C-alpha cells in the first residue's frame, strides 16, 4: 500500500467552518486490488494532540482531511501547526503511515 | 500539490515499526529532482557528464529527535531495491542524528562508458539513490516528526562535454 | 562561542557556526587603482561602522519570509544614515548578524541569504516597473506575505512568492549566494561578512540597493511540547569600511 | 597567434572554486 | 584537467570526512575516497567546454527584425531571446566585447549603421541621417558574405549589469525605471536596403568574447514575460473574463509518488 | 564522531565509544605458517568484505534478547554468502556494528556480546541434540523469548533463558567475552571488531558457526515522558579479511 | 614499402617451408623463395592506399534528405548507404573524427543546426527552436561554397560500435534494442532554407579522419535489408501471396563445372 | 602433449596444436590508465578463473553448428556466474578448450571460431530486433538448425544459416577471427586464449555478450568402417583475469 | 605543416601483421 500525495502540507483558514477541506489525497492499492478496510484511513497520532481533522471518504479511492469542528482553530493562540499521521490499511493488511503537516493561517 | 510551494524541498519522517523506503532520487540529470538544482541546471546544458555526485541530507527537527538512516546508491543496471536487504548491497552510508544534522553520501562514478548521457536512457542510466530507515526516527513525543531536506553538488572529478541547448528554458511568446 | 566587535558595539554568541566571508573577500577601502571620482572620500570609521540592530520580525507559522535591502535599511540608522543622505556616492561592506533562538523543543530552519542586485519581479501581469517606495521600506523590511492570485497590484508592488525568490529564480538555488541556515536544532545565529559588491566603485546609496538580505522559513516553526508558537528574528547589520564622497545638501524632502 | 586587425578587441576567444563552496573565515 | 581518483583502503577514523553541516553555508569537501574503497583512475577529462569563454562565446541570436519599407531598426539587447538571456542571467555582472554577425535573406545591397547613444537614428530609408560623417556604418552585399564587426566593451562601468536593484531617478520622481534599462544602452543598428530584390528577414547573431563573469546567480526557473523586467507571472488572456489570472510557467515537473521513482 | 569504511559501504556514528578490538588482534589473512590445505584460497576483498545490515529487531518491554550466529547470518547476504555456499572451507574476521538510538527521555541498556563457540543448551530435559534448523536461523536471528516451563521442546529447540546465556553460564560473566553496552543515557551504538577465532585455520562455514552475537536487554526500556514504547535495534555485520578455499558445487538443496 | 624478392637457388631441405597445417589457425609464412627459384627484384611498391586512414578517409555519402517545406532532418548515421556501411563493417570498433560536407542544390540561404543528443530538435522551419543560444549552427549560401565542419569523436567509449552483441535494457524488459542503436547517437543535422529559390536535394558527405580500427571482421557477403539491424533475408513482395518467401541477395556467382574454368 | 592448469582444474591433451592467443594479447587486468569507474574491482582469481565444462553437443550428420555467447554461457557456472549476477560491471579474458575426438576411421572438420560482438541477424523478414532469450541461451548454447524458409519467426528468433555466420558475413572469411580447425585426421582439440575485447573497460555481463564461440561442421562426419555415426563435442571455457566492480543486489528475478 | 584552426580534430588525414596470420603461443 501507498498513500498518494501524503508527505504534504495542508492549509486551513483560522476561523474555519466545521466541515472545511484541508487536504485531498489518495491510495494506490498495492497491485493486488485488495481494498481498504472501511474504518481506514484514520488519524492515529497528531503532533501536539488534536481532534477536528477527521479523514473523510470522497467518491472513489480518494479521501480528504476535514475539520469536524470539535476543536476550534484559533491562530491568535496556539497551536498553529499540526502533524497528523494517516494510516491506510487494506483487507489482507499491509499498512502505510504517512504524515500530513497542517498549518493554520491568520484571518485578519 | 507541493510544487509551487516551499514545502516541496522536504519530506516528513516519523516513528515507524517496520523499515520503509522514505525517498528515491533516480540519478538522472534530466529528472526534475536534479535538473532544477545548480548542478543539474549546469549539467543540462551539456549532452554528457562524467563524475561523482555529492548528496547531503539534513534533518530539521528538535534537539531531542534522533534517528539512523541508510542512504543507498544502487549502481547502474540494478533494479530499484524495495527492500533494505536489497539496498544495503549497494553503495550505502548509515548516518546517525545528533549534534550535526547533515550527512553526505558520495554517489561514486560507476559506469561502463566514460561519459553518461544527461537525458537519461536505459543504456546509460545512472542508478538510484534511496533513503531508508536504518533503525527508526525516534522523536521526543509519540507523534513527533522530522523534516529531511537534501542538497546535491558535484565532486571535483566531475566533467561535462558537448554543450547544447537547455531543456530547462522555453520561449513561447515574444518578449516585448 | 564567538565575539564580533566593531566600535561602540559588540556581538556575542554561544552556539554559532563559522562566519561566512562573502566571496572570500573582506570589506576593503577603495584603492587608487580602482577609483574614478577625484575628491577625497570621507571615512567615519567608528560611528558609522557599528552594529545597527533593526526591528525584530516574528517567525510565526505561515510566515513566508522577510527581506531588507541594503544600504536602504540603515537610512535612518545613525551617522551612517546621515552620511548616506548627505553624500552623492558611497560604498560599504557589511557584517550581517541574524539572531533567532527558540529552544531544544522547537523545530525549524531559516535560509539567510545575501543577494547582490536582487532585482525584484513585479507582483504580476502587465509591463509595470516596481515602485521606489516598495523596494525601499527602510529598517522595517518587507514581510513576503506569500503568493496568491488576490495580491494587491496597485503601484508596482513587488513579488510575494518566496519560492521564486521574488525575481523568478528558484529557492534552493539561493545557496549560490552568501548564505547560512539557522537550524534551531544546531545553531541559533548566522554571521555573514559581505564586501562591497558592485561593478562601479561608488554609487548613490539611495537610488541603488547593492545587497538584499533575505530570510526564508524553509521548514516551519513547530513549537513541540511548549506553548510558544512564534519566536522573534532580529537582524543586526554593521557597515564595515564604509566611505562616502561628493558631499552635498541632504537628499531628503 | 597573429592579430590580423592590430586591436585587442578584434581578437578571438581568450582563455579557484573556494570563493564559493567554502566562503568561511 | 580534473583530479585523478586516489586509492583508498578500509579506514576506521574518528574524524568523519562525511558528517558535515549544511548550516555553515559551505559545500562539502567529500570525494569518493571518503565513502568507499577506491582505485587509482587516470582522469584526463577537462571542463574546457564549461568555462565562461566557452559557455557564453557561441554566437547566439540576440534579435530579429523585418524590413518593412526597406528599413529595420533594432536596439542592441540580449533581452528578446530567452535562451541567451538565461545564460547571461546566470551571472550578475558581465564584461564582454561582442562581435555582431548579420544573417539576412535579402538579396541586394544592404547598409547597417551602428548609431551610438545620444543622437537621432534614421527614421526611414532615404532619410538624411543615413548620410553621416562619424556614425560607423557597414555596407555589404548579403550574397558573397555575412558582415561581422566587433563592438568593444562600451559600459560606463567595469561591467554590464545583468541585474540592477536600483532606479535612475531620486525618490520623488514619477517616471522611475527599475532594472538595467537606464544603466547601459549598447546603441542600435539601423538596417536599410539600397536594392529591392530579396527577402526582408534580418537576424542578428551576437557572440560575447573576452568575457569576465563576476557574481553567480541562480539559473532562472521560470519563463520570461517582458524584457528589462525580470517578471515571471504570465498574463495569458487579456480579453476573456479569466483575465486577471496569472500563470507561473516554471519547469518543475511532478512525480506521482516519492520513494517510487 | 566515528566513521568505519569497508568497500562499497560506510558506517557513521555521532555518540559512539571506543571500538572494541576482540582479544587485541585485528582480522588477518591466513599465514603460510598456519595453513593446512594446499590450494590457493580466494580473496574477494571488496564485495564480500562490506557492511551487511540484517533485519531490525524491536526492543519492546519484556523482550529477553536476540542472537545471530556467524557466519550463518550472512548466508544469503551477497557474494560473501555465495562464496560460503560454493566453497568447502572459509575463514573471516568480522566488524559488528550494533545500532539502537531512542532519546534523552528513554532508559535502558543492552549488553552486546560476541561469544566464540556458543554451544547452546537444549531447551530442557532428555539427552537430545539441538537441531540444525534452530541454530541456523539466518539473518532473522532468534528472539530469545524468555524462560518458561511451557516452552516448546519439539525437535531440539535451543534454550530460551537469557540469564544463563542459553548454555548454563551466568549472564554478567558474559563480559569475559568481547562486549559493549548500549546505555541509552550515554551512547547509541557499539562497534566490535573480531578476528577469526577457531582452533583450526579454515572450516566449513555452514556446519560450524564460529561467533555468535548476543544482545540482551539488561535494563528494560522505559519510555519516559514519550509515547514510544519500542525502539528498533539494527545489526550491521561486515566480514573482514574473509578468504575461502576448496571451491566446489553449491552446497544448497 | 613491400619486401624485395630474395634470390633462391635449388634447395634440397628436410624441413619443408611449404607443408604447413591449416588447423592451427595461423596463416602461412610461404614466400615465392620456398616454391621456385627466384631472382632479386627491387620492389618499390607501397600499400599506402590500403591503410585505414586512406581506405576509409574518402568522404562517402552518408545520407540524403529532401527539403519538404523549407525543412529537412537527418540523424547522423553511416547506415543508410550500403557502400560505406560495408567498409565500416570491415571492422568492429572504429574511433574517428568526421568532417561533414553538405552538397545542396538549393539556391539561397540555408541553415544547418547540429542538434546534440538529449534535446528537442526544431520540428519545422520558422520554429522557435532554431533560435538557440548554445546549439552549434552553420549558416551558408550554397552558391559560392560548400559548408564543412569537423565533428570530433563523440563516443561515450574508446570507439564507436560497428557491431554490438548486447541490449540496452535488462532481461525482463520488453522494448529491448539489439545492436548499435542505443550505444551511440551522433546527434542530428536540421536543415532549413531562409530563401525559396533553388532545389530541395541535400546530400551529406562525411569523411572519417584520424581513424583507428580495432577488430577486423569478414566483409559482408549479402545486401543489407534494414539499418542498425544486420539482417540479410530480403522480403521482396509484401502484397502478393508469395509474401513469406525471403531472398538471400548474396554475391557468390556460380560456374558451370569445376575443373573447367 | 599439452597441459593447461588454471586453479582447481586442469586441461590435458595428447594430439593438440599450438594454442591460439587471440590478437597476440594475453588476458590482463584493467590498468589504472584504462579505467573509468572509481571503486576497487574485485579479483576472485582462483574460484572464478577455472575451467567450466559446458554440456556436450552431439556432432551428427546434418548438424549445422552450435554457438555459445560469452560470458552468458557461464551465468550459472560457479562463483564466476555468482559474481556476474551480483556486480554492475565486469571484464574477463577466456581460455576456450574445445574437445572432439573420434578415431582414425572417422572424417570431418570443425571450424571453431571466437567472434567478438557477434550481432546475430533476425531469422528473416521485417524490422524486428532479436530476442533477449534467444541470444542468451546459457550453457546449453544454440544448435544452429540449418537454413530453411519454414523456420520459426516468433519473437525475434536468431538466424539459422551457418554459411552466413548468422549475421550476413560469409563463412570461410570466419578465419579473420581467432579460430582453430578440429580436423579428425590430425588433431582432436583446439585451445583459444582470448583477452578482454571491448571498446569500454568494463560493462554489464548480462546485457552485453562480448565473445561468441562458434563451432561449424565444415566437412560432415563420415563414420568410415565403424558403426559410430555421432561423436560428442565438449566445450571447456575458463575465465582468466576476471574482475568485477560495482557490487549490488543480485540481478536475477 | 600548419594547423590553421588550432585544434587537433581540425587537422587532415593522419598517418605488424602478426596479431593475425600467426596468433599462436
Ligand atoms: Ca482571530
Ligand atoms: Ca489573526
Amino acid at each position: 500500500l501507498h498513500l498518494i500525495l501524503l508527505p504534504a502540507t495542508g492549509n486551513v483558514a483560522e476561523n474555519s467552518p466545521p466541515g472545511t477541506s484541508v487536504h485531498k489525497f489518495s491510495v494506490k492499492l498495492s497491485a493486488s486490488l485488495s481494498p481498504v478496510i472501511p474504518g481506514f484511513p484514520q488519524i492515529v497520532n497528531s503532533n501536539p494532540l488534536t481532534e477536528a481533522f477527521r479523514v473523510n471518504w470522497l467518491s472513489g479511492t480518494y479521501f480528504e482531511v476535514v475539520t469536524t469542528g470539535m476543536e476550534q482553530l484559533d491562530f491568535e493562540t496556539g497551536p498553529n501547526i499540526f502533524d497528523l499521521q494517516i494510516y491506510v490499511k487494506d483487507e489482507v493488511g499491509v499498512t502505510d503511515l504517512q504524515v500530513l503537516t497542517v498549518q493554520v493561517t491568520d484571518v485578519n | 500539490g507541493e510544487v509551487g510551494k516551499v514545502s516541496m524541498y522536504y519530506i516528513t519522517v516519523t516513528k515507524k515499526t517496520v523499515t520503509e523506503r522514505i525517498l528515491v532520487l533516480p540519478l538522472e540529470m534530466s529528472n526534475t529532482l536534479f535538473a532544477t538544482t545548480l548542478l543539474g541546471e549546469v549539467l543540462n546544458y551539456y549532452a554528457n557528464w562524467s563524475g561523482s555526485i555529492t548528496i547531503t541530507f539534513m534533518c530539521v527537527c528538535d534537539a531531542f529527535s534522533t534517528g539512523k538512516f541508510l542512504v543507498a546508491y544502487t549502481p547502474p543496471g540494478g533494479k530499484l531495491p524495495e527492500d533494505r536487504k536489497q539496498a544495503m548491497l549497494g553503495v550505502h552510508i548509515i548516518w546517525d542524528l545528533g549534534l550535526q544534522s547533515s550527512c553526505t553520501i558520495v554517489v561514486p562514478w560507476i559506469s561502463s562508458g566514460f561519459y553518461r548521457r544527461t537525458k537519461a536512457d536505459s543504456f546509460t542510466h545512472g542508478g538510484y539513490v534511496s533513503l531508508w530507515y536504518q533503525t527508526a526516527f525516534v522523536p521526543p513525543v509519540s507523534g513527533g516528526t522530522g523534516s529531511i531536506l537534501a542538497t546535491c553538488s558535484a565532486c571535483p572529478d566531475m566533467s561535462v562535454r558537448m554543450l547544447r541547448d537547455s531543456p530547462m528554458m522555453e520561449q513561447k511568446n515574444e518578449l516585448q | 562561542l564567538k565575539q564580533i566587535t566593531i566600535g561602540n558595539s559588540t556581538i556575542t554568541t554561544q552556539d554559532s557556526l563559522h562566519t561566512v566571508l562573502a566571496y572570500g573577500e573582506w570589506p576593503t577601502y577603495l584603492s587608487d587603482i580602482d577609483a574614478t571620482s577625484v575628491d577625497k572620500p570621507t571615512h567615519p570609521e567608528t560611528s558609522a561602522d557599528r552594529f545597527y540592530t533593526l526591528d525584530s520580525v516574528e517567525w510565526q507559522v505561515g510566515s513566508h519570509g522577510w527581506w531588507w535591502k541594503l544600504p536602504d535599511a540603515l537610512k535612518d540608522m545613525g551617522v551612517f544614515g546621515q552620511n548616506m543622505y548627505y553624500h552623492s556616492m558611497g560604498r560599504s561592506g557589511f557584517i550581517i548578524h541574524t539572531q533567532c533562538n527558540a529552544t531544544k523543543f522547537h523545530s525549524g530552519a531559516l535560509i539567510v541569504a545575501v543577494i547582490p542586485e536582487h532585482q525584484l519581479a513585479y507582483v504580476g501581469g502587465v509591463k509595470v516597473n516596481v515602485g521606489y517606495d516598495h523596494t525601499h521600506p527602510g529598517q522595517s523590511g518587507h514581510q513576503i506575505r506569500g503568493p496568491s492570485q488576490s495580491n494587491d497590484r496597485s503601484g508596482g508592488k513587488p513579488d510575494e512568492d518566496p519560492l521564486f525568490n521574488c525575481n523568478g529564480t528558484l529557492l534552493g538555488n539561493i545557496t549560490i549566494f552568501p548564505h547560512q541556515i539557522i537550524n534551531l536544532r544546531t545553531n541559533n545565529s548566522s554571521t555573514i561578512v559581505v564586501p562591497y559588491i558592485n561593478c562601479v566603485p561608488m554609487d548613490n546609496m539611495l537610488k541603488h540597493n547593492n545587497l538584499s538580505l533575505v530570510i526564508i522559513p524553509l521548514v516551519p516553526l513547530r513549537p513541540g511540547s511548549s506553548g510558544i508558537n512564534s519566536v522573534p528574528i532580529t537582524v543586526t547589520i554593521a557597515p564595515y569600511k564604509s566611505e562616502f564622497s561628493g558631499a552635498m545638501e541632504a537628499q531628503r524632502q | 597567434n597573429i592579430n590580423y586587425y592590430k586591436d585587442s578587441a578584434s581578437s578571438g576567444l581568450s582563455r579557484d572554486p573556494s570563493k564559493f563552496t567554502q566562503p568561511l573565515v | 584537467v580534473v583530479p585523478d581518483t586516489k586509492p583508498s583502503g578500509p579506514q576506521h577514523t574518528t574524524k568523519p570526512s562525511i558528517l558535515g553541516a549544511m548550516e555553515i553555508g559551505a559545500s562539502s569537501n567529500a570525494t569518493p575516497e571518503s565513502t568507499i574503497e577506491t582505485r587509482y583512475v587516470y582522469n584526463t577529462n577537462t571542463n574546457a567546454e564549461a568555462d565562461v569563454e566557452m559557455f557564453l562565446g557561441r554566437s547566439a541570436l540576440w534579435g530579429k527584425v523585418t524590413l518593412t519599407r526597406q528599413y529595420a531598426k533594432w536596439e542592441i539587447n540580449f533581452q528578446e531571446q530567452a535562451h541567451i538571456r538565461k545564460k547571461f542571467e546566470f551571472f550578475t555582472y558581465l564584461r564582454f566585447d561582442m562581435e555582431v554577425t548579420i544573417v539576412t535573406n535579402n538579396k541586394g545591397l544592404m547598409q547597417i549603421m551602428f548609431v551610438p547613444p545620444g543622437i537621432d537614428h534614421p527614421e526611414t530609408h532615404d532619410d538624411r541621417k543615413w548620410d553621416s560623417a562619424s556614425n560607423p556604418s557597414v555596407f555589404f552585399q548579403p550574397k558573397s558574405g555575412f558582415p561581422r564587426f566587433t563592438i568593444p566593451f562600451t559600459g560606463l562601468a567595469s561591467a554590464y549589469y545583468m541585474f540592477y536593484d536600483g532606479y535612475d531617478k531620486p525618490k520623488g520622481s514619477d517616471n522611475n525605471e527599475y532594472g538595467i534599462a537606464p544603466t547601459n544602452d549598447m546603441g542600435l543598428l539601423c538596417f536599410r536596403t539600397l536594392d529591392n530584390s530579396g527577402g526582408n528577414d534580418v537576424k542578428i547573431y551576437v557572440k560575447p568574447k573576452h568575457i569576465t563573469a563576476w557574481v553567480p546567480r541562480p539559473p532562472r526557473a521560470t519563463q520570461y514575460t517582458h524584457k528589462y523586467s525580470t517578471n515571471y507571472h504570465y498574463k495569458p488572456n487579456s480579453s476573456g473574463p479569466d483575465e486577471h489570472v496569472l500563470k507561473d510557467r516554471h519547469f518543475i515537473k511532478t512525480r506521482p509518488l516519492i520513494s517510487s521513482a
